[PDB]
């Protein structure tokens, strides 16, 4: 009743991927609905305290990047582009052999990336207290590039400022040494130049190195972790705000609940290795994000005076500021394309904190012995016009001989991502 | 193969003074590239030249060094207390060798 | 760039061990790496020498038939295999690097100064 | 918070484990599956509004989260909140 | 109208500037970088060419001639994300004596500026008085300071967000006052008190056993207003390109612009001396010393 | 017209391949790369696609069923360069019991098949009447060759010469694989050609020398290899910067577009999957094969 | 009289490259026309024999590619595309303020790689024994690519050839073992099956060590030298046929005169250290071409006998056979574009061999105080329908910090390219 | 051979000098400009045509040398004479 469309093509501003699975659909909960809550599992903490139903039916999940993209088709894409975005799907169910939104919520059971992979529909359900068309609703590109100027170096290197600053409120040493002097902002002190923008806000996180014996000898997992409060119940901080994983020359530091985290091919489900895993990090923002082990500033907590000097302190968590700008969080092959925006009175920036695209009328829901799935969206493009004279950093495989290769099959036919691909590699202006 | 010897044995500073040192090596065959280590005890070492008269990344303009065919030279002035230490001079023209180093 | 250096432990003469270099915050595959002994009573002296590719190994006469010395591009490791240790055998091996960048595009013209220095570990033959 | 799907694992990590047990140098690093067995840990695209606090967010908690609480939080981007 | 005197920069050279070229010794104030032989014309208080894609550094938002800019930057290092622009390798426009030069720009829709619920936000401020002795006798400039840190580098909150009234206000000098070190009444010190009906006084706290609220973002509810322009102040800012912000008008006080007037790039075009007349490869490092001048009318 | 049979290969799985995984070989011997679930159509002497755009490997100009392609190595070893191909990653039509595919295509133009001799590699010579042979081993000792990346490969059939490796030899019906004696095989021989064409194991011309090899020569005419009736027809032409005389050397027409791939495999049909949600890939099938007609 | 146009166009399948320069032209000879000969140079040697004029004219020359394309121009053009040529030509020479074919010789004096950068005309000659258009003639695409097969390695691994080869001569050990058998090509030998298409044409080098110590104590570098002898006198084989520059996994070796050699910003022009100069190794094209410091073969040299062995020898310079497929060498950004192609009656792959494009009317030489050039040249761009499942290698800027960022200024201003750039990066099948 | 501009200096190196001379492990790599000063070495986009030796290159002449070895240490580079040459890809030639 159908064919196999497995094959993508790029015309223009425009890219078409077109994605085709075999699947195979039980019954589950053997045709029955189920009330399903903690109580039953024993729900040790109110943390986890859930309810919610358990339903027969079946779903299917494309919502990964990887469902829709090859790894060259990634690469196609990331080097030569400053964003990208949806347009329209295309679901079509065929060859057939015998309501609460969950996919925003990056679950597994969606489908294989590789083509050859036969996989399981994912059984629905939710907590509480044949083919078809859609249309992506306009959103904004991501921007699928890291910027080559910082915020605090905009300036021109070569002039003064007309502002000034206060450099000395004291003569020297001694009593009643008090002075007021001003001098002028300019190159040799970049610091104290005043600036129109600042940088976006910081929910600030733990930092955690990958060499271990530079770690704490303690647990701290869930005691030392960022989190939100919700009617009694704290939600872990994952991944947070959008902001820098680590300072400049520190890659063996992340933040603890603040990045994207990935299993290597064949990792267990529980306490594995950090070799199984694949962290990722957004070292891309730190121009204009600040770092999400350190503190957005300082701020002066006390009036001087002749009795009393000045005090500051430290800036944890900074919300909004006019003036502001930060960068969104990346996207990767591995992860999640669209979120729904939760239905509410008022929201600020929906973009989704894991990466993607914030949508309030997502791709619907699909709810559904074996058959065909194939998919297929259409993604626009936006081209690089840039004037920069030097070449810029590429994504590429590795030059050296290798017992397997990347982004293939091994000996026993088993396919894996040897890495977590982002976006970000061309750059532009601040 | 070729030998390097260090001219200099040693001496002991108080800070504030500068003394030179150099090493001469049998042959000296490709005089362009030489280079100048400096080692703390007890932890890796870390570079000062590389090449005949090229200063490293991270070290002071005092340092210095000079030097073509058979002998070559180490010329450090302005000369501070971290400096007192051992001095390996390197010729890789060949498969790499040292000098057996001079401890100023 | 991180070099960081594993199984260097007390041997008896005759019997091997492989040290192994893990590196990282550099490409690694694009450098080459070599292999430099302080014995306690000695200064530096150079061991062996390996390609970014792998390609070229050259090594000490002091060393020589003792030693090899490979590397895995795809693990980001240097090993350094010491077969039928000496008494002579005893040092701190660094890990140290090149500052040569190697690609498919040129050669390998040699080794060079030793820019950067792991913490070497210490191997002692001794019964 | 309870958007999610409980029959279904997240294909997202997070770190369970900082030691291995008692006593000294016992450093690691363990991560786990965030799943439906633990749904506090599990990473999510949005996050309740603003609060300030009285003697959405309740008016009496703290917003979150060495730590230390977060008695007032301004806008962030990813927040929802409902109106009066 | 005004007429301009152009030099000749550089020896027509592009030059890479850093943070070591100018000595360096400071990590908050390192930097990474280019200068140019070319000059530019900044009113926001021969070859020329506007950038009208944008595609240069924008240096005329910084409130400050020769044309530089800055770029990544590791310590006084340039990692490899970061960028070398040769303002050579854009399309220009070559004026002899009798040549002109003009273009047309359409500002982009901004609301007009003011001149005249819970309030808005709030970043505190240290007080101080333009008496000395009312001061603490200590040196509170840099330690006393509100900064922003952004990749372990921390920069001086200035002036910062909007309030009424140490770094929070806009400065400017009287006629003949010094390049360092200017007494209190050499300086004209602003005072944005216009504001402080809606808008949190800068060296007071935001509000509140009970604790101080030193900075408040946005709230719900929150009404503010903005910073006042100054016949001395700035006109417009470019907002930079980000995938959000919030607020845009710039914190100097005018209007916000994604598409701000266009930078106007100018260089005297080199005229060599005389050749070896024996072929060299080798560039020509020998110029005619040249200077031009002429009209412009904004 | 035929009637086909094509089991299920690899279990619907993807292998990488190496001389390590066959034994390990030699240094001539060494190859890497991956063998499909998906079978093919060979005249050259339900899933379906026709590769007409070339984009996959192309294994039926090698004079040989089961589909799977070479890639490069360093040993058994693959590198940075060696590419991987997914044929579940093109379109194809899914036919069903009683579903039809057909596609037509267009032969492009080539020669109708048939000053000093033409060119000359030098072959050994080797006698029928085995006493007229010497009493050592020589097969591949005394056979000529060329080497390509450090590797030596047998020059085989080689330039086309007049009548040891330099001729084509064809199996009597049933023969048996290994050390068979000569009455068990076909060995062609090609002189009919030695009016243009030197002799094979003569040398080519010549104080003096012998030349053993001469390359081409302008005022050059010579004839290319013959054709038969079980030899092949046609082979791809590598696309490349530059060739000469593209007309193989095992015979028939050298095409740089000759006819497409045909590639099938039976759809995998999952056997009874669990009643709970697994993640992993589903390896339990329901063993199958299918059968058809071929026609050309 | 005339304005600056610097820029590049990316358009559909095509790229134009705008370069405008000052150029400074002094009267050279004296506005005379001097002869010169070895003997007014001394003539030291039979094989430096020449003899011609020298004239006062100068020229302009482009034929580098440094010349029309930005550093980042020439990422966007070999990581995107797998092959380009030229199409139209276009110059202009303003603001004026007061034959025999040399230019595909490589020649120095053509526009500096830097806009900024201002030159000096070079002085015409020849030996013996404003504005205006030009339209490039049809020449092949240059092959942008490496090939991702091996010639030898064509075949399918899975299945036996239907040929038979001869396996064993001899039954065992003793006298009178002589025998016949015949095993049948399969995948468990490969060296002998039965091929279409063999390697290119070879003409021998020597191979030099870039380790010293491994080379021999002597002076060879003419003595051991490959070369021809054109009318008594012996010519050096520079860089000769295309080959590869070594065997897989060597990088150590190189071919004596078998590569280009560029040398460094600020390079001597006498006896420089091999640091000093970038050489270039075609090793891409080692699938197809034997390699230039190997033997091509062997060949049987005597007929086999009872008291007689078989016998080979090596086969040093291969010609041209029937069936031989090769890659032409490749092209950089700092090498020729195109060279004219010598009036003859008769000539075999007409492409010139220190690479580019080969024509018979090639952009015509333009004969010639100080002013300015802008020169267009419209390019054709080929895409890659690749199918490759797996990244590919992309040319990419390193990174990691360093004093300079490369393909820029310095402190003091150069201008400088840190690496020789090839063209083959994308990949295809053979 | 001689299409060359005798003016002006190549872009291009040769390997000029292998061994400093007159002593015992003298070895290395030093590499000049390809220039008029010496012409044979510079490099060539085209090369004479076939020959077929006899008792465009001259008929009774070796085409020119190869090499026939791999150099090393205890090796030195040896040639040979090509006394036929076929066809190469950048050879030119006069018919008769």
């Amino acid at each position: 009743s159908g064919n196999w469309h497995c094959d993508s093509q790029w015309l223009g501003d425009r890219v078409i991927t077109t994605s085709t699975r075999t699947w195979a659909l039980p019954t589950y909960n053997n045709h029955l609905y189920k009330q399903i809550s903690n109580s039953t599992s024993g729900g040790s903490s109110n943390d986890n305290a859930y309810f919610g139903y358990s339903t027969p039916w079946g779903y299917f999940d494309f919502n990964r990047f990887h469902c829709h993209f090859s790894p060259r088709d990634w690469q196609r894409l990331i080097n030569n582009n400053w964003g990208f975005r949806p347009k329209r799907l295309n679901f079509k169910l065929f060859n057939i052999q015998v309501l609460p939104y969950v996919l925003g919520s990056a679950h597994e059971g969606c489908l294989p990336p590789f083509p050859a992979d036969v996989f399981m529909i994912p059984q629905y359900g939710y907590l509480t207290l044949f083919q078809f068309s859609y249309e992506f609703e306009n959103v904004p590109f991501h921007s699928s590039y890291a910027h080559s100027q910082s915020l605090d170096r905009l300036m021109n290197p070569l002039i003064d400022q007309y502002l000034y600053y206060l450099s000395k409120t004291i003569n020297g040493s001694g009593q009643n040494q008090q002075t007021l002097k001003f001098s002028v902002a300019g190159p040799s002190n970049m610091a104290v130049q005043g600036r129109n923008y600042i940088p976006g806000p910081s929910y600030r996180q733990q930092r955690v190195s990958t060499t271990v014996t530079q770690n704490n000898n303690s647990e701290f997992a869930w005691p030392g972790a960022s989190s939100w409060a919700l009617n009694g119940r704290n939600s872990l901080m994952n991944p947070g705000p959008a902001m820098a994983s680590h300072k400049e020359g520190e890659d063996r530091f992340f933040p603890l609940s603040g990045s994207l985290i990935f299993g290597k091919q064949g990792t267990g489900r529980d306490n594995v290795d950090a070799d199984k895993v694949m962290i990722t990090n957004e070292e891309e923002i730190k121009t204009t994000n600040p770092v999400a082990t350190e503190s957005y500033g300082q701020v002066a907590t006390n009036h001087q005076s002749a009795q009393a000097q000045a005090q500051t302190g430290w800036v944890q968590n900074q919300g909004i500021l006019p003036g502001m700008v930060w960068q969104d969080r990346d996207v990767y092959l591995q992860g999640p394309i669209w979120a729904k925006i939760p239905h509410t009175d008022g929201n600020f920036h929906p973009s989704p904190l894991m990466g993607g695209f914030g949508m309030k009328h997502p791709p619907p829901q699909i709810l559904i012995s074996t058959g065909q799935v194939s998919v297929e969206i259409e993604w626009e493009l936006q081209k690089e016009n840039s004037k920069r004279w030097n070449p810029e950093i590429q994504y590429t495989s590795n030059y050296y001989k290798s017992n397997n290769v990347e982004f293939a099959v091994n000996t026993e036919g088993v396919y894996s991502e040897p890495r977590p691909i982002g976006t970000r590699y061309l750059t532009r202006n601040l | 193969e070729i030998v390097l010897t260090q001219s200099p044995g040693t001496l002991s500073l108080s800070p504030g003074e500068r003394a030179t040192l150099s090493c001469r090596a049998s042959q000296s065959v490709r005089s362009s590239y030489l280079a100048w280590y400096q080692q703390k005890p007890g932890q890796a070492p870390r570079l000062l030249i590389y090449g005949a008269s090229s200063r490293a990344t991270d070290i002071p303009d005092r340092f210095s060094g000079s030097g073509s065919g058979t002998d070559f030279t180490l010329t450090i002035s302005r000369l501070e207390p971290e400096d007192f230490a051992v001095y390996y001079c390197q010729q890789y023209g060949t498969s790499p060798a040292f000098g057996g180093g001079t401890k100023v | 760039v991180q070099l960081l250096e594993s199984g260097g432990a007390l041997v008896q003469p005759g019997g091997s061990l492989r040290l192994s270099c893990a590196a990282s915050g550099f490409s690694f595959s694009n450098y080459a790496m070599s292999w430099v002994r302080q014995a306690p009573g000695k200064g530096l002296e150079w061991v062996s020498t390996i390609s970014a590719s792998g390609g070229t190994t050259y090594f000490a006469d002091s060393v020589k038939g003792h030693f090899t010395i490979s590397r895995d591009n795809s693990k980001n490791t240097l090993y350094l295999q010491m077969d039928s240790l000496r008494a002579e055998d005893t040092a701190v091996y660094y890990c140290a690097k090149d500052p040569n960048y190697y690609d498919l595009s040129g050669y390998f013209l040699g080794g060079y100064y030793f820019d950067y220095w792991g913490q070497g570990t210490l191997v002692t033959v001794s019964s």
